[PDB]
Formats: structure tokens, sequence, C-alpha cells
RNA sequence: AUUAUUGCUCUUCAACGAGGAAUUCCUAGUAAGCGCAAGUCAUCAGCUUGCGUUGAUUACGUCCCUGCCCUUUGUACACACC
RNA sequence: GGUGAAAUUCUUGGAUUUAUUGAAGACUAACUACUGCGAAAGCAUUUGCCAAGGACGUUUUCAUUAAUCAAGAACGAAAGUUAGGGGAUCGAAGAUGAUCAGAUACCGUCGUAGUCUUAACCAUAAACUAUGCCGACUAGGGAUCGGGUGGUGUUUUUUUAAUGACCCACUCGGCACCUUACGAGAAAUCAAAGUCUUUGGGUUCUGGGGGGAGUAUGGUCGCAAGGCUGAAACUUAAAGGAAUUG
RNA sequence: AUGUUU
RNA sequence: CGCGGGGUGGAGCAGCCCGGUAGCUCGUCGGGCUCAUAACCCGAAGGUCGUCGGUUCAAAUCCGGCCCCCGCAACCA
């Protein structure tokens, strides 16, 4: 099971059909130099710490 | 009265224009009436691009584009929404959004 | 490495057909439909079904031996919509899914030079 | 009435005018 | 409750003899039977192939190529050259509004006695200073360029064969030799050689066939 | 006081094993659990109006569902889509 | 298969789907545009042949030969008609499936005439830019098409120079376009629908409230369907155009 | 998808 | 008279070809969405397999008769 833990940065904005979701700038503590884009249901604020299990999928605008 | 400056077509000069069949309901239409729109959606997107990329057996595949032209009837793009009423100065607004 | 057949992809609307075929096209391979994996009659088109039918067909793809597909998608064409069905992006999702490598994305939707005059005559389907 | 509709009717009972006036000589 | 593909065997297709690779792929037959042979049902059928898979680079990732059977060496299918044609994608990139489309036609036979028929494709471009955004031609430079490219064409093929010809259109230097030819009537950017088209087959020949 | 007004005592202890498509109310002393006072009264609460006590969950948003508002648009309506 | 959902229907005679071919007829995608030609209807695959055409350039020729035009003629979308050919697709009719309260419609399937062509009719369209043609003048602007003129021009080279494409400056003619309108109109809007009560450049046609009615009748043309010309009795206070508020 | 009039 | 086929909820069918055991499409009834039907969702009623006998760890299913319907084929009292 691969393991990386981020931080959101720049909470983008509001998202979903319903408008659950929340789009989320992330930057990673390994490698740091990279920011990427992702969703996440559940509040959010800056500087909270998130878990992803896949490295590399962009998360787009859910339409 | 007359709605639009020249008419609800792209005709002056001309008398007739071939005709061309609206791809959601098969009307008709001048081809110059008609609402063409050029889709360049890719291939595979479907939220799949990453999937099909790590499937693919080719390294910087590059997936395809498909192009299609649709041409609409004035009553099928409104009602499918390509084209929406405007208001009586805004119709004078021939650029797209 | 590998060993290639041939996707065949018929997204029409109404029914997706999945029809894995060797490179030649002649000799076929778990040919499978929409309306083999629902029961509806509305449903042969949607999405779960025609995933359905893609994971049926790439599990008799790989009891059979083949390992890889060049993909050849196409819509109804000839005169009739030019467009994809829904259902096809789904059956290309549970092939590539299901284990089976995917080369060349490929669109055969038959396109005619303004032949077959369109079906529905001059003032269309009026709904 | 459609003007259309008024007109291919007035043709109708043209023709049946036509035709009574043929029979009758 | 039958299986058919127990009773199937399989082939390895040893189709060019020029393009950088001799195997293409596999392909499944029913066994050999009585009044039915493998063989018998083979030698139609063709393998349609990828340019790139042929060349090795992604560069001819379009110029997708059939390649019928010939004759069956000891599980080998040894083909020849039957067509070339852009796929759709490649074809509706190129096309674009706000120019000129040009597309020109011939039907010629090749040295030995191969028949094709070959269609050769062309579009419009834009100068370095043209303000003008659409660039369209005259239409007597579009009847003299499509005379140029015809004449061109019929003379590199009937002193060429199919493998002369896949020799030529390979590294494109048709499409330049167009290109050159017709930069002094228009720039004419998109040069490409369409298709090829097989009209008829000679005998079969195997001697000069079997090239490999 | 029978067609038990009501209250109390004893006595066979019935369905209900957490609920179907659906559907209602609600964002902090709020929902929910609880009873109390008043109203209806000569008497009778499961009702309603106010109250207090114990007191969470989740959300801090959206127009996909429903309804409404505004703008645009069409009208051959003006008693105004009955 | 088809639909919003269905059903008629094809289907273990292997239907739908895949591949290699062939036959037939139609059409000419994508390029295709506020772009071109034509008197209009119309005209979009390549090549050859056949004649024709507008613009441009002109220090060429004639010299009033011109403009509009009753009567009179040529062409004239589609549909329809006659006789052959062809008949793939679509498809008036017709037959069927479902919804409906009825559905002899919309929707689905099959399918005749027709759709294509030759030789003859037919001469009608919201045949529209609902705006006659010729001529002069009255704002500004930018694109675009074809031609001509010039550049210390950019690019293309053949070897000076040159056509080709491009840019700039025009200029002629054309399809239009945007602003502003002195001006016009009832307004919508209009560079013509302006140069109109301060009303005359020339000329052809049409209309006089709405129905009856583009009807009856007569004539004329057509094989027919019908086309052209075309009333009256009677009846009615409104019909209609533009724009505004709900 | 359909919902007829006053 | 012979050879074969068929009879299954109110109507039409699979199930049978080697017993786990009666269902599917439509109508019918109830509730649900809708302002209301339709489409639709969820429930509920339905025969006990044409009628008998027999075989069968427990038979509609296989076997032997009878009633009905069907096709073909043959006719010295
Ligand atoms: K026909
Ligand atoms: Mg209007
Ligand atoms: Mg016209
Ligand atoms: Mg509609
Ligand atoms: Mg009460
Ligand atoms: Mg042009
Ligand atoms: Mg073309
Ligand atoms: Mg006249
Ligand atoms: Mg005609
Ligand atoms: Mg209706
Ligand atoms: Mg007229
Ligand atoms: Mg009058
Ligand atoms: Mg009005
Ligand atoms: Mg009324
Ligand atoms: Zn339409």
């Amino acid at each position: 099971t691969p393991v990386t833990l981020a931080k959101v940065i720049k909470v983008l904005g509001r998202t979903g059909s319903r408008g659950g979701v929340t789009q989320v700038r992330v930057e990673f503590l390994e490698d740091t130099s990279r920011t990427i884009v992702r969703n996440v249901k559940g509040p959010v604020r800056e500087n909270d710490i998130l878990v992803l299990m896949e490295s590399e999928r962009e998360a787009r605008r859910l339409r | 009265p007359k709605k639009r400056a020249s008419n609800g077509r792209n005709k002056k000069g001309r008398g007739h224009v071939k005709p061309v069949r609206c791809v959601n309901c098969s009307k008709s239409i001048p081809k110059d009436k008609a609402i063409k729109r050029m889709a360049i959606r890719n291939i595979v997107e479907a939220a799949a691009v990453r999937d099909l990329s790590e499937a693919s057996v080719y390294p910087e595949y590059a997936l395809p584009k498909t192009y299609n032209k649709l041409h609409y009837c004035v009553s099928c793009a409104i009602h499918a929404r390509i084209v929406r009423v405007r208001s009586r100065e805004d119709r004078k607004n021939r650029a797209p959004p | 490495s590998q060993v290639f057949g041939v996707a065949r992809i018929y997204a029409s609307f109404n029914d997706t057909f999945v029809h894995v075929t060797d490179l030649s096209g002649k000799e076929t391979i778990a040919r499978v439909t929409g309306g083999m994996k629902v029961k509806a009659d509305r449903d042969e088109s949607s999405p779960y079904a025609a995933m359905l039918a893609a994971q049926d067909v790439a599990a008799k793809c790989k009891e059979v031996g083949i390992t890889a597909v060049h993909v050849k998608i196409r819509a109804t064409g000839g005169t009739r919509t030019k467009t994809p069905g829904p259902g096809g992006q789904a059956a290309l999702r549970a092939l590539a899914r299901s284990g089976l490598r995917i080369g060349r994305i490929e669109d055969v939707t038959p396109v005619p030079s303004d032949s077959t005059r369109k079906k529905g005559g001059r003032r269309g389907r009026r709904l | 009435m459609r003007a259309k509709w008024r007109k291919k009717r007035t043709r109708r009972l043209k023709r049946k005018r036509r035709k009574v006036r043929a029979r009758s000589k | 409750v039958v299986d058919p593909f127990t009773r199937k065997e399989w082939f390895d297709i040893k189709a060019p003899s020029t393009f950088e690779n001799r195997n293409v792929g596999k392909t499944l037959v029913n066994k050999s039977t009585g009044l039915k042979s493998a063989s018998d049902a083979l030698k139609g059928r063709v393998v349609e192939v990828c340019l790139a898979d042929l060349q090795g680079s992604e560069d001819h990732s379009f110029r997708k190529i059939k390649l019928r059977v010939d004759e069956v060496q000891g599980k080998n299918l040894l083909t020849n050259f039957h067509g070339m044609d852009f796929t759709t994608d490649k074809l509706r990139s190129m096309v674009r509004k706000w120019q000129t489309l040009i597309e020109a036609n011939v039907t010629v036979k090749t040295s030995d006695d191969y028949v094709l028929r070959i269609f050769a494709i062309a579009f419009t471009r834009k100068q370095a200073n043209q303000v003008k955004r659409h660039s369209y031609a005259q239409s007597s430079h579009i009847r003299a360029i499509r005379k140029v490219i015809s004449e061109i064409l019929t003379k590199e093929v009937q002193g060429s064969t199919l493998a002369q010809l896949t020799s030529k259109l390979i590294p494109e230097v048709i499409n330049k030799e167009i290109e050159n030819a017709t930069k002094d009537i228009f720039p004419l950017q998109n040069i490409h050689v369409r298709k090829v088209k097989l009209l008829k087959q000679p005998k079969f020949d195997v001697g000069a066939l079997m090239a490999l």
C-alpha cells in the first residue's frame, strides 16, 4: 500500500453536482515543489493535512 | 416585423444554398441557416486518460482527437441549448462567448 | 511480448457492441452486447451495461489467450448519428481496467460524401 | 383555416363543379 | 458446449519485406480438415497495421497499412503491400476552415504489373507576414497545382513497383517533391499522400514475391 | 354515565422481532427524550398554545430535486390561459 | 432493431455484429465563409471538349446608336403529367405497432407513385432583400472578392531582373458590414426606405376598409392537374401595421 | 409522454 | 386406422430431454411519485401442470389409457 501525506495550501472553491466537494491545492511533504489539484468532500480550510493513496491523478472539475 | 437585420440566415447575393440535415431531428436546413458547431472533444477522456495511458503499450501515446461538425435546426439548437434566446439588443452580437 | 487483437467497439444509441477479434478481423472472439448483460430493453446502451459486456469480453479474451488489443471505436455512422454512443467510453474503461492492454485508439465511424438521403423527411422527427 | 387548406378545398370544389358541368350538357 | 477455440491454431504473420520488421502479430483459425484446408481458409485474410508499429518510430502514427496473406510457409504468413490510408483523426486534424483544401487523384499501373489508385492531399497555409485570415487560392492556382501533383505522381509511379513505391513514400520524398514543385504557385504547407489503393492483382509470381 | 364521560383494583395477555416504494421537520440551548401550566371544562388528552429540565449528529454550502423572485424572450391574451 | 417508454419486425434456416469482395442507383460531406458567378430559377469530385459572360486596362474604333418598357417572347425551384430507361436511399398514398377518451396524426416498421435521366409539357413558390430599372448627389470607417498602378517593401530563385504568395498605399467594380445619422419614417428601422407640403431627373407596373374572392362567369393556354384575365349580388365597423405596459 | 372546453 | 405434435394462474409461454420443486409477459387489486393520469417503483390474489392408473429417496416432468385440437398417410365386410 503506497503511502503519501500532503497539505492543502490554497482552497479553490466549492464543487460537485450538489455542491458537496471542495477543490484543494495539494502541496506534497516529500518533493514538495509540486502543487496538485484534488477534490475533498469534508470541511477543509488552509493548512490541513490530507492522505491520498494514488499519487498521479489530477482531479479536474466535477461536471 | 423583421426580427433580424439581414435574416435568420446568412444569404445575401445567393438566393439558394444547398440544404443540410439536422443531426438531432433530421430536419432539412439551409446550410448557412443551420447552427454549426465543431466538436473537437478527444476520443477518450471519460475521466480515463490516466487509465488509458497506463494500459497503453505505447509510450507517449498522445491519444487522438475526434472532429465532428454538428448542424442543428434552430428548434433543436434551442431545445438542446446550443443557442439561447437573447435580448433584443444582444441579438446584434455575432462574437462567440 | 504480447499478442494483438482488435477491440471493435460499436457504440450506437440504444446499444453498445464489444467485438474483440483477431488482427485480421475475420475470426471473432466473444462478441458481447449490452443487451446480453442487461434485460430492461432501455439500458442496453447504458454505461453499466457496456462496462459489464466489456468485462465479460475481456475475461473471455484472457481465457482465449490474447493480451493486447488495437482499439477501433465507431458510432452508427452512415447517415444517422456520426456520434459515438454513451456506452463506448464505459466499454473502453472496462477493457483497459480488466487487464487487457490497449493500443491505437481509432475512430472508424463511417462518414459519407453526402450519400443516402437521411431518414426522417425534410421536416424531421416532430416530437 | 390555413389559406393553403382553404385554397385546396376551393380547388376540390372547383373540380366538383367542373365534373357536374361536364355531365350537364 | 463446443468451445470452438479448442480446435484452432495460431499463425505468426511475417508480413513485410521492407518496412522495418517482418513480424506484425498473430492470428488464429480453425484446424485444417478434409474439405476445408487451413491455407485455403487463409490467403485472403488482411491485417491492419500501424506504420509507427512497422517503423518503430511514432512519427508514422498515421498512414496505416493493409497487408493480405499470400502464402503460408510453416506457420508464417507471407503478405505483400495492399494499401495505405490516413487515420480519421489525422485527416480531420489536417482539414481546417479558413484555408483551401486541394485533393488530386490518379489511376496508374506500376512498372511490372501492379495497378494502383493514388490520392494526394494538400492544404493552403498562411504566409509569415500575412494579415488576411483565410489565405485562399484563386482556384486557377488550384487547377494548376493539382495538374502538377498528378504529373509528379504519374512520373513517380510507373517506374517503381510496390517495393520502390514504399521506399519513396516512407521517407515522404514525394511530398517534399510536390512541395518544391508547387511552392512557386502557392505555399501549400500540408502536402501528403493521403491514400494508395490496389485495383487489380497480377499472377501470384512467388519468385519475385519472396524478396525476404 | 347505557352506546363503558372519567378515575381505581384484579384478571386470558393480541399484533409489533425496527419497518416497502416513498415521505415529513430541523442548523445550537437548536432536534430529539421528558413532563409541567393554561385553553377547550361540571368531567375526560394522546390535542394545541407557552414553559423548563437532559440535551447530541452533521453542515457553515449548492441550484441536481421542488417551489419562488428577477431579467430576457414570444403572444393573434387585455374580461388578461377559467 | 427501434423508443421517452414500448411494440410491429429479423433471430440456434445463425439474426444483430466482424472481415474479403461485387452489383445498383443517388449525392458530392469535411474545405463551406456574413465568400463567388449567373437575368432569375439556380450553380460545390477530377479532366477534356464546346461556345458564352461581368469587372479591370486602353491616347483603339462607331458616334446618340440610349433608358424604361403595354402587346408580344426565352428561361423559369419543388410538386404534377406523357412515353422510355433506371429504380439504391428517402418516401404523398397504402398497410401495420403503441399512446389516446377517439388518433385513419405527431412517434416506430414495411412500402407504391414520386425522388434520377432522356424527349416533351406544366409556368406555379414566404419565385423575398416581402424593397422596380436607369442617372446624379448627400457622412465616416474597416474588412472581403476580382482587376490595374507603385514600393530602398517581406517571402519564393533562375542567373541581374521577373511573374507566384504576402504587406502597405491607392483606384475601379461587387457581395455585404459597423457607427452616426443632417435626413426619412407610425415605428421597427433605413445610406437608402435620404436629397418630399421648401412637394417635378426619365420611365414601367401595382393598390384604394375587411370579407364574399382570387370566387362565379366569359375568353385564352395546358393531356390533365391547373395557369393568365377576372366580377357582382350580399355582408360587416372595424380588419390591419409598428411599438408599450401587464 | 399525456391532461379536453368555460 | 397408423405415425408424430400440442393442452401449464383470468389470457399467452419457458420449465419437461433424465425430481430440491410451479414461475415469466399482459390484465386484476393496494400503496407510492405527480396538480392528475401514463410510463415507473414496491407489495398483494392467482393454477397446483387436460383427465385417470402406474413407475418413482420425495414426479407436471419420464410410462401406459382416455377427452380435445392439429398435420400427413391407408381403406374388399
Ligand atoms: K423507388
Ligand atoms: Mg413574431
Ligand atoms: Mg429563392
Ligand atoms: Mg417540441
Ligand atoms: Mg382540538
Ligand atoms: Mg469561391
Ligand atoms: Mg468534396
Ligand atoms: Mg407583360
Ligand atoms: Mg422541376
Ligand atoms: Mg401529441
Ligand atoms: Mg405569384
Ligand atoms: Mg377594399
Ligand atoms: Mg402587433
Ligand atoms: Mg372564454
Ligand atoms: Zn433539428
